[PDB]
């Protein structure tokens, strides 16, 4: 039990470290915002 | 995993005609294009929630 | 000024609120544009 608990805690800590270090991990979630913003921008630009 | 988008609302007259009253009068002759547009946007908006 | 009025600046017709601008136009600039080529600011031909 102690080893399993230690492994789980270490894995959670590594999860936090990886999330903090890697800024591109959440790219799949920034993609939707970028797509919506680009669609709005091209819609606005079409007025010209 | 993404779960929802940004809920967008588009006002026809402001976009197509802006402040032009004559354009707004002319736009009425094209029918219910804007009704369909706003209905679809509203459907997407409720779908996100 | 500070009222929604119909304006005509040298043929530039439109409707909006005219407010004392705070963006530093250079002396050679007499007409501004925002995104989509919309007119954002204009210098008064009578008092500049
Ligand atoms: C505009 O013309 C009037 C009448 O000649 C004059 O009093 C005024 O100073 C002029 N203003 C400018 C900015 O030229």
């Amino acid at each position: 039990q102690k080893l399993i608990a230690n492994q789980f805690n270490s894995a959670i800590g590594k999860i936090q470290d990886s999330l903090s270090s890697t800024a591109s991990a959440l790219g799949k979630l920034q993609d939707v915002v970028n797509h919506n913003a680009q669609a709005l921008n091209t819609l606005v630009k079409q007025l010209s | 995993l993404p779960v929802s988008m940004t809920k967008t609302s588009v006002d026809c007259t402001m976009y197509i005609c802006g402040d032009s009253t004559e354009c707004s009068n002319l736009l009425l002759q094209y029918g219910s294009f804007c009704t369909q547009l706003k209905r679809a946007l509203t459907g997407i908006a409720v779908e996100q929630d | 000024k500070n009222k929604c009025v119909n304006f005509n600046f040298n043929g530039l017709k439109g409707t909006g609120v005219l407010t004392e601008s705070n963006k530093k136009f250079l002396p050679f600039q007499q007409f501004g544009r925002d995104i989509a080529d919309t007119t954002d600011a204009v210098r008064d031909p009578q008092t500049l």
